[PDB]
DNA sequence: ATAGGAGGTATTGTGCTTATCGGTAGA
RNA sequence: AGGAGAGGUA
DNA sequence: TCTACCGATAAGCACAACTACCTCTCCTAT
């Protein structure tokens, strides 16, 4: 399961941001100061951006 | 599939279910806990008043 | 056609139809 | 096609 | 004094223990 696009609230485009978002939280950055630092200043974007999980990895394991 | 290998993991099984189900005919079987009387415990039961020793293995009630 | 000992245990619940069980009343 | 057994809806 | 039915006390026997429904699995001996 990749990223949902269009961020079905309010339709914002966020289908290129989940690397930038995995680069950020790699550092020592929280959720919420990586969520700030790529622009979005809506709660439905930042709850797309925060409740997906990464489940092609499985599949393409598995 | 009990200590398998890696390699071995990644093909088959979807590591989804811990295996606790059985294959008979093709349809997964699993058993349910049944509750059942103890029987080393010395039971009293009212009308009539009586206590009875339960039997382990041979019928010595 | 044959086969499927023997065990102390651990559904109620209402109607109906007996039997049996003494049980007095009459001649 | 008819049944038996389970999980279930209003 | 001996007949003659005549109401009580247990012992089994027979239905009744819900609608509209929807799926799955298993089944037909040896
Ligand atoms: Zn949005």
């Amino acid at each position: 399961m990749i990223i949902p696009v269009r961020c079905f609230t309010c339709g914002k485009v966020i289908g290129n941001k989940w690397d930038q978002y995995l680069d950020l939280l790699q550092l020592d950055y929280t959720e919420g100061d990586a969520l700030d630092a790529l622009q979005l200043v809506r709660y439905c974007c930042r709850r797309m951006l925060m409740t997906h999980v990464d489940l092609i990895e499985k599949l393409l394991n598995y | 599939t009990s200590e398998k290998g890696k390699e071995n993991c990644k093909k088959g099984d979807c590591a989804f279910d811990q295996g606790g189900y059985f294959v008979i005919k093709g349809a997964e079987k699993v058993f349910i806990a049944q509750e059942q009387m103890c029987t080393k415990r010395l039971w009293i039961s009212n009308s009539p008043w009586t206590v009875s020793f339960r039997s382990e293995n041979k019928r010595n009630r």
